[PDB]
C-alpha cells in the first residue's frame, strides 16, 4: 500500500485530484449561488 | 513629618521628614525621583496660594452680593461693563488679556528663571514674619494644609456648581435649610440609581 | 501542563520557558503564528490590549442592558446608542472622532516607544517630572506608577494569578463582542433581548432556527 | 450618476434587455409541451434570468446606454457611491487567496530544501507536510509581515547567481 | 506704456545687475564649467563685449514681454 | 565665446549625495560623443514618441483644411 | 541637545549635539550627509526668518482692518490701487516688480557671494545683542523654533484659508465662537468621510 501511496502521491494524481476537487467546488458554489458578479 | 495619612502604614523611604506638611501621602509614588519631587512641590506649593487666593475671592464676592464665581466673566458674554465693588470698569475682554498675559508672563518668567524657589522671603515679606528658620517650618505646615484645603474646596465647587447650578453660599444655605433634602445625594446625577 | 487539546502536540514554540511565562498558556497555535519570539511578544502586547479593549467594550454593553430591562436605567441598544448620544450633544461626530483619534494616538505613540525600548518613557526631562512614573515594571504589558492605583500588584504570591483572571476573562470578551455582532446580524434584537428569547424556549430558538447560521437546513 | 451613467433599476435599455432574453426563452418554451423535461427546465432557466436581474438591479449597479452594468475600479468612487463590492472586497479577497497559495508553495519549497533528495519531494508530493503547511497557511499575511520585519523574507546579494556583465 | 522707458529700464537694469551682482557667480561658475577668440577689454571688472550681449538680449526680451503683457491690457 | 556651458561639466554635476545613483552621470559624455549607436538610438527613440505624437496630435486636432471630412486619409 | 523628540528614541548620529534645535528629528535620514546638512541649517534658517515675517505681516494686516493677506494682492487684478497703514501708494504692479527683483536680486546675490553664511553680525546687528558667542547658544534656538513654529503657522494658514474661505483672524474667532462644532472636521474638505 506504501508504494500505492507513494504513487497516488505524484504530481500528476495529485494535480488531478487538486484540480478536481477545486473545478468541484467552484462548480457547486456557482449551482448553489446562481451567477454571482458583485459581493 | 506631620503624622500619618493612613494609620498602621509605614511612610515612603523617599520622604524626607524636614518636607513641610510631610504625612507619608503617596500612594502611586510619583515623587520617587528627587528631581521630580522638587519641581512637583514648588508646583503644590504654588498650587496652594493660588487656589487660597481664588476660593477667598469667591467667598467674598458671593458674601458681598455681587453674583456668584460662576457668572464673574458673564458680562464679556453677551456684552458689558465689569463692576469691581460696585465701580465700573472701562477694560473690554480683548485689551483685559493683553494686559494680564504681559504681567503674568514677566512675573512667571522672573519666577522661573530663579530655578524653581519655593521661598523667596525678601521683598514678598516686608513685615519679616520669617525672620529666624526655627518657627519658618511650623508656618510653612500651616500654609501647605491651608493650600491643600482650598484646593479640594475649589474643587468642590466645581463638583457642586456642575452637579446642582447654585453657588457655593447659596448651596450652604440651601443644605442648612434641607440637610436630608439637600445634598450630594440629591442632585440626581451622583448616584443614578437614587 | 493544561493544554487545549489533551494528546495534541503541543508546538516547541510554546514550549519554551520564556513562552510558558505567559499568562493563559494552553498550547493553542494551530498556525504557528508565535514561532518568532519577536512576533509572540508583540501578539502577547496585542492579546493584553484587545482583551482590556473587550473587557471594557463588553462591560459597558452587558451592564447598562442588563440595567435597561430592569427599572435602572434606560440605555439604548449598543448598536443605536451612538445615534441617540450624537443627537443631543455638543458636537458632531466628526470632531469627537479628531480629537478622540489625537488623545488616543498620543498615548498609543508613548505605549508603541515603551514597547520598542522598555522603560525609555523615564528619558530625564522629557514629561514634566512624571517621566520617572511612565516607567513600567520588567514585564511588558503591565506598567505601574499612574496605572494601578490601589497597588494591588505588589504581592507577588496573587500577581501570577491575578494576571490570569485578567486573560482568560479579557479572551471571554473578545468572543462576546464578537458574538453581539453575529447575533445582531441574525436575529434583529439586542443581546440582553437575544438571552431572554432563548431561556423562553431554549429548545427552539437559537442559532440553529434563525435560518442565517445554516442555510442548508 | 458617476461618469454619466444610471443605475441598473432605473434603465429603459436594462428592462429592455431583460425582456428581450425572457421573449426569447418563453418563444422557445412554447414549442413543447406543460409536463415534459424540456418545459421545467425552460422555467428553470427563466427564473434563474429573472433572479439575475432582480439581484443585478437589488446590488445598486451601474448601466450604461447598452443596458448593461459597469463596474467602479477607483477606492474613492466605490466606497464614496456604494460600489466597494464590484472591485476593491473581490481585490482584497484574491490578495488573500494569492498569497494564501504563494506563502504554502513557498513554506512546502524552503521545508523540503534542507532534506536529502529535495527533487523527490518535488515531484512526488509529501501530502502529510503539504497538508499541515495548507492548513497552517491562514496567518500568511501575519507571518509574511513578520518574515518581512526580521530581514528573513529575503535573500542577500552574495548567495545569489548572476551573469557575467 | 512707453516702450522707450521700458526697454532702456530693463536693459539698464539687467546690465547693473550684471555688472555689479551676478558677475563674481558668473565668472567663478564658468571658470569650474572647463581653437578660440580672447575678447579682451579695459573694464576693471572684465565685463567683456560678451557679456554685455548676453544680459543685453535677456534684458530687452523682458522688456519686450512686459510691454506685451502690458499692451494685452489684463 | 567664454559664456555658455559644458555637457561634459552639467553630466559631472549630477551625482546625488546619498550613493543612491552610484557614481551619478560621470563619464557620461565620454561615452555618448564616442559612440555612435548610442547617439542613433537616443535619436530613434525621440523620433518614434514624436512620431507617434504626430499621429494623435493630427488625428484629433486636424491641422489642414477640409481633412476630418476625408476619411480615408 | 535642546530635547528629545521621540521620547525614548535615539538620536541620530549624523546630527551634531551643539546644533541649534537639535531635537534629533530625522526618520528620512536625509541629514546623513554632512555637506547635504551644512545647506539645509542656513536653509531652515532662511525659511524660518522668512516664514516669521509672512505671518507676522499677515496678523498685523488683518489685526489692523486691511483684509487678510489672500486679500492683499487683489488690488492689482481689477482696477485698484496699493492701500499701506490707510494710505495711498502711486506705484502699479509693473513698477513694483522691477523694483522688488533689483533689490532681491542684488541682496540675495551679496548673501549667496558671501558662502552660506547664518550669522552675519556686524552691519546687521546694530543693537550688539549676540557679540559673544558664548551667550548666543540661548539666542539661537530661540529663532529656530520660533521659525519652526512661524512656517507651521503659515503652511496652517494657507490650508486654512484653500479649506474655509476665511482669513486668519476669521477662523480665530469662528473656533472661539464655537469650538467643537466648527473646526476642520467640520469644514467638510480636511476629512471628507467625516
Ligand atoms: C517638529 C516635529 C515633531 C513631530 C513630527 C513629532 C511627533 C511626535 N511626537 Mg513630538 N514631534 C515633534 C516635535 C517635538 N516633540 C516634542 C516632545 C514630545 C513629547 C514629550 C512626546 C512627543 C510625542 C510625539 C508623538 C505623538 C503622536 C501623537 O500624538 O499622535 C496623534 C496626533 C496628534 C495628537 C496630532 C496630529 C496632527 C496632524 C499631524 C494630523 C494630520 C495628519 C509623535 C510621533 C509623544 C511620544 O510618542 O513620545 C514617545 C510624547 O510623549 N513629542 C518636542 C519637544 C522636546 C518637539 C520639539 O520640536
Ligand atoms: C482573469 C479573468 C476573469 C475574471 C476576473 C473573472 C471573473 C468572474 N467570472 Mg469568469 N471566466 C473567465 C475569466 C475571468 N472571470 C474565462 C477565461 C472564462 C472562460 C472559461 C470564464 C467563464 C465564466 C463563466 C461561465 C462564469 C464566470 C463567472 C465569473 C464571476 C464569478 C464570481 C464567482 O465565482 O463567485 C464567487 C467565488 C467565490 C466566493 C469563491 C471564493 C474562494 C474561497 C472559497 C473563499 C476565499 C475568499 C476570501 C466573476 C466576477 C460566472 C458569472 O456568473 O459571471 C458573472 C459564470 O457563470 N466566468
Ligand atoms: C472643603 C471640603 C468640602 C466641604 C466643606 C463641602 C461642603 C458641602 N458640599 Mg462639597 N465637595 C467637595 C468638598 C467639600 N464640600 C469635593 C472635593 C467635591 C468633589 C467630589 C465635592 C462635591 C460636592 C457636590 C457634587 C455637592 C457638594 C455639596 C456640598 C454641600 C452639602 C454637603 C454635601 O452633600 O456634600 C458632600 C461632600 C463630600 C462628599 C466630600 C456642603 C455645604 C452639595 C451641594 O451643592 O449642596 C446643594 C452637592 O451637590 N459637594
Ligand atoms: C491606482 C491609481 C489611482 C488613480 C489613477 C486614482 C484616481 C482618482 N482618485 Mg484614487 N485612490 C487610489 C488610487 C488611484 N486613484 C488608492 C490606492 C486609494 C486608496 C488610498 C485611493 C483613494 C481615493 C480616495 C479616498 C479618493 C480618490 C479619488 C480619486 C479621483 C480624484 C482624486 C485624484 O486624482 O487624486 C488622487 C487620489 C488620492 C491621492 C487619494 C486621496 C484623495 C484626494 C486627496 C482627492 C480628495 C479631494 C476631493 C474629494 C476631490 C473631489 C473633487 C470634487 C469631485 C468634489 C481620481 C479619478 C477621490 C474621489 O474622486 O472621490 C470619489 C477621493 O476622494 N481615491
Ligand atoms: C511556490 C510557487 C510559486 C511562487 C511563490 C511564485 C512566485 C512568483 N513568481 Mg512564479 N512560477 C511558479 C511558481 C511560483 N511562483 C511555477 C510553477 C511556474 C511555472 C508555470 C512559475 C512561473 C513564473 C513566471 C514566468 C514568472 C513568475 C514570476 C513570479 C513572481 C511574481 C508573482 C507572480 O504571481 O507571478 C506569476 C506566477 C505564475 C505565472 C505561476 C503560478 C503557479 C501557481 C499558482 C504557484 C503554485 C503552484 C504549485 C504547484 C503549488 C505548490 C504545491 C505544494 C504546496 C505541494 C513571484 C515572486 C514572475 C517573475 O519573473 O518575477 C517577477 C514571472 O515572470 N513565475
Ligand atoms: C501654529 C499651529 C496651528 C494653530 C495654532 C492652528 C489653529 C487653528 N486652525 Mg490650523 N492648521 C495648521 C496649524 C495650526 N492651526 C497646520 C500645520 C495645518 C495644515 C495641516 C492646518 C490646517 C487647518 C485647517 C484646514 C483648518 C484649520 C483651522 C484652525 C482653527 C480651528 C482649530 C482646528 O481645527 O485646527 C486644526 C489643526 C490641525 C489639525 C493641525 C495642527 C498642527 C499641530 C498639531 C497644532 C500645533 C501644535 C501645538 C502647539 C502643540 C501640540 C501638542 C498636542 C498634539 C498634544 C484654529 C484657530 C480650521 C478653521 O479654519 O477654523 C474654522 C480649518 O478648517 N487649520
Ligand atoms: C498627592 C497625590 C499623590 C498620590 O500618590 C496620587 C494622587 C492621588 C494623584 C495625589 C493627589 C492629588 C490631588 C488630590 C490633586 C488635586 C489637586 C487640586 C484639586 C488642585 C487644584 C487647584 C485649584 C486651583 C489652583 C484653583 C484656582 C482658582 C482660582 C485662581 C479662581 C479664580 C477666580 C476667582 C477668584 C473667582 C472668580 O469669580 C472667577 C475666577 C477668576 C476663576
Ligand atoms: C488565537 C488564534 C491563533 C491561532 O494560530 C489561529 C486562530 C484560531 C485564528 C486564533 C484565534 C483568534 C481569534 C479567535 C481572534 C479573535 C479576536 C477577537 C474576537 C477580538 C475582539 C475584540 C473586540 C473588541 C476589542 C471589542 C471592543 C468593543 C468596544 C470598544 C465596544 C464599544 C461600544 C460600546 C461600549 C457601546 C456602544 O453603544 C457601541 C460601541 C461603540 C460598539
Ligand atoms: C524636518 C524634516 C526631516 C525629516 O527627515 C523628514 C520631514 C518630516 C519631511 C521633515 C519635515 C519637513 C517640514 C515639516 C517642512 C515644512 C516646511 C515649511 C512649512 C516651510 C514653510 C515656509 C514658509 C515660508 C518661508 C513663508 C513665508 C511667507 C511669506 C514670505 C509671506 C509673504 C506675504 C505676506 C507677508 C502677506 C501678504 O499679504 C502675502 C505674501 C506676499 C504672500
Ligand atoms: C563704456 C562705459 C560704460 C557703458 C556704457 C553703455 C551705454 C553700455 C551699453 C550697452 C547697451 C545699451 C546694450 C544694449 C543691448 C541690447 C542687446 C544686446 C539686445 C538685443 C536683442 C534681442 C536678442 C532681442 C530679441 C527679440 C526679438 C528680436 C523679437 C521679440 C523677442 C525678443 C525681444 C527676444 C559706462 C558709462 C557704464 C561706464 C564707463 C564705461
Ligand atoms: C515666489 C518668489 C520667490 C521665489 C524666487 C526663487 C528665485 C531663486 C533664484 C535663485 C538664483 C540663483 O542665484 C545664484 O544661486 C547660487 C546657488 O546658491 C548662489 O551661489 C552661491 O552658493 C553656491 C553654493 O550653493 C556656491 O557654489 C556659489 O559660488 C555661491 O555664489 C549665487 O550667489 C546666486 O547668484
Ligand atoms: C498607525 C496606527 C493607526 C491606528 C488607527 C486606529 C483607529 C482607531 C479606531 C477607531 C474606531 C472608529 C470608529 C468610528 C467610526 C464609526 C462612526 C460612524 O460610522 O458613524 C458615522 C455614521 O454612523 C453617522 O451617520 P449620521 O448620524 O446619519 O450622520
Ligand atoms: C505655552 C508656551 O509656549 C510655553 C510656556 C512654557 C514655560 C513658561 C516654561 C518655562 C520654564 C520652564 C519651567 C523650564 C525652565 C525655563 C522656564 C522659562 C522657567
Amino acid at each position: 500500500m506504501k508504494d500505492f501511496t507513494t504513487y497516488l502521491s505524484t504530481a500528476p494524481v495529485i494535480a488531478t485530484i487538486w484540480f478536481t476537487f477545486t473545478a468541484g467546488l467552484l462548480i457547486e458554489i456557482n449551482r448553489y449561488f446562481p451567477d454571482p458578479l458583485v459581493f | 513629618k506631620a503624622g500619618n495619612w493612613l494609620p498602621g502604614s509605614d511612610a515612603p523611604a523617599w520622604l524626607p521628614d524636614d518636607l513641610p506638611g510631610n504625612y507619608g501621602f503617596d500612594p502611586l509614588s510619583l515623587g520617587k525621583e528627587p528631581a521630580s519631587l522638587k519641581r512637583f512641590t514648588e508646583s503644590e506649593v504654588i498650587h496652594g496660594r493660588w487656589a487660597m487666593l481664588g476660593v477667598a475671592g469667591s467667598l467674598a464676592v458671593e458674601l458681598l452680593g455681587y453674583g456668584n464665581w460662576y457668572d464673574a466673566p458673564l458680562w464679556a458674554v453677551n456684552g458689558g461693563k465689569a463692576t469691581w465693588f460696585g465701580i465700573e470698569v472701562p477694560f473690554d475682554l480683548n485689551a483685559l488679556l493683553a494686559f494680564e498675559f504681559v504681567a503674568m508672563a514677566a512675573a512667571e518668567g522672573q519666577r522661573g528663571d530663579a530655578g524653581g524657589v519655593v521661598y523667596p522671603g525678601g521683598a514678598f515679606d516686608p513685615l519679616g514674619f520669617a525672620k529666624d528658620s526655627s518657627k519658618s517650618g511650623e508656618l510653612k505646615l500651616k500654609e501647605i494644609k491651608n493650600g491643600r484645603l482650598a484646593m479640594v474646596a475649589f474643587l468642590g465647587f466645581v463638583a457642586q456648581h456642575a452637579a446642582t447650578g447654585k453657588g457655593p453660599i447659596a448651596a450652604l444655605g440651601e443644605h442648612l435649610a434641607n440637610p436630608w433634602g439637600a445634598n450630594f445625594a440629591t442632585n440626581g446625577i451622583s448616584v443614578p440609581f437614587f | 501542563r493544561q493544554s487545549w487539546l489533551p494528546g495534541s502536540q503541543i508546538p516547541a514554540h510554546l514550549d519554551t520557558p520564556a513562552a510558558q511565562a505567559l499568562a493563559g498558556n494552553f498550547g493553542f497555535d494551530p498556525l504557528g503564528l508565535g514561532k518568532d519570539p519577536v512576533a509572540l511578544r508583540w501578539y502577547q502586547q496585542a492579546e493584553l490590549i484587545h482583551c482590556r479593549t473587550a473587557m471594557a467594550g463588553v462591560a459597558g454593553i452587558l451592564i447598562p442592558g442588563l440595567l435597561t430591562k430592569a427599572g435602572a436605567l434606560n440605555v439604548p441598544e449598543w448598536y443605536d446608542a451612538g445615534k441617540v448620544a450624537i443627537e443631543n450633544s455638543f458636537a458632531p461626530w466628526g470632531s469627537l472622532l479628531a480629537v478622540q483619534l489625537f488623545l488616543c494616538g498620543f498615548v498609543e505613540a508613548k505605549r508603541w516607544q515603551d514597547i520598542r525600548k522598555p522603560g525609555s518613557q523615564g528619558e530625564p526631562g522629557s514629561f514634566l517630572g512624571f517621566e520617572a512614573s511612565l516607567k513600567g515594571t520588567s514585564e511588558l504589558g503591565y506598567p505601574g506608577g499612574p496605572f494601578d492605583p490601589l497597588g494591588l500588584s505588589k504581592e507577588a504570591d496573587k500577581w501570577a494569578d491575578w494576571k490570569l483572571k485578567e486573560v482568560k476573562n479579557g479572551r471571554l470578551a473578545m468572543l462576546a463582542f464578537l458574538g453581539f455582532v453575529a447575533q445582531k446580524y441574525a436575529t434583529g434584537a439586542g443581546p440582553v433581548d437575544n438571552l431572554a428569547a432563548h431561556l423562553k424556549d431554549p429548545w427552539h430558538v437559537n442559532y440553529a432556527t434563525n435560518g442565517v447560521s445554516l442555510p442548508f437546513l | 450618476d458617476i461618469a454619466g451613467l444610471t443605475p441598473c433599476s432605473e434603465s429603459k435599455a436594462y428592462a429592455k434587455l431583460e425582456k428581450k432574453e425572457l421573449k426569447t426563452l418563453e418563444k422557445r418554451l412554447k414549442q413543447y409541451e406543460a409536463d415534459s423535461a424540456p418545459a421545467v427546465a425552460l422555467k428553470a432557466t427563466m427564473e434563474r434570468t429573472k433572479a439575475r436581474f432582480a439581484n443585478y438591479a437589488k446590488a445598486g449597479l451601474l448601466c450604461g446606454n447598452d443596458g448593461l452594468p459597469h463596474l467602479i475600479a477607483d477606492p474613492g468612487l466605490a466606497l464614496k457611491y456604494g460600489h466597494a463590492g464590484e472591485v476593491f472586497i473581490p481585490t482584497f479577497g484574491f490578495l488573500y487567496v494569492a498569497g494564501y497559495i504563494g506563502y504554502v508553495g513557498r513554506q512546502y519549497l524552503i521545508a523540503v530544501k534542507g532534506e536529502a533528495k529535495p527533487t523527490d519531494k518535488e515531484i512526488i508530493i509529501d501530502v502529510p507536510l503539504a497538508t499541515k503547511l495548507a492548513w497552517q497557511g491562514a496567518g500568511w499575511p501575519l507571518a509574511a509581515v513578520q518574515e518581512l520585519q526580521r530581514g528573513t523574507l529575503l535573500e542577500k546579494e552574495e548567495n545569489i547567481t548572476v551573469s557575467p556583465r | 506704456l512707453d516702450p522707450q522707458i521700458v526697454i532702456s529700464g530693463s536693459t539698464a537694469a539687467f546690465l547693473a545687475i550684471g555688472r555689479f551682482v551676478f558677475l563674481g557667480y558668473q565668472r567663478r561658475e564658468a571658470n569650474f564649467d572647463s581653437n578660440s577668440t580672447i575678447f579682451a577689454t579695459n573694464d576693471p571688472a572684465g565685463f567683456n563685449i560678451i557679456d554685455v550681449a548676453g544680459w543685453g538680449a535677456l534684458g530687452h526680451a523682458v522688456g519686450f514681454a512686459v510691454l506685451a503683457i502690458n499692451s494685452l491690457q489684463g | 565665446f567664454g559664456i555658455g556651458h559644458r555637457m561634459q561639466a552639467i553630466l559631472e554635476a549630477h551625482t546625488p549625495p546619498s550613493g543612491s545613483l552610484g557614481a551619478g552621470h560621470k563619464g557620461l559624455f565620454d561615452t555618448v560623443n564616442n559612440s555612435l549607436h548610442f547617439q542613433l538610438g537616443l535619436a530613434l527613440a525621440s523620433v518614434g514618441t514624436i512620431t507617434s505624437l504626430v499621429a494623435q496630435h493630427m488625428y484629433s486636432l486636424p491641422p489642414y483644411a477640409f481633412q476630418a471630412i476625408d476619411f480615408t486619409t
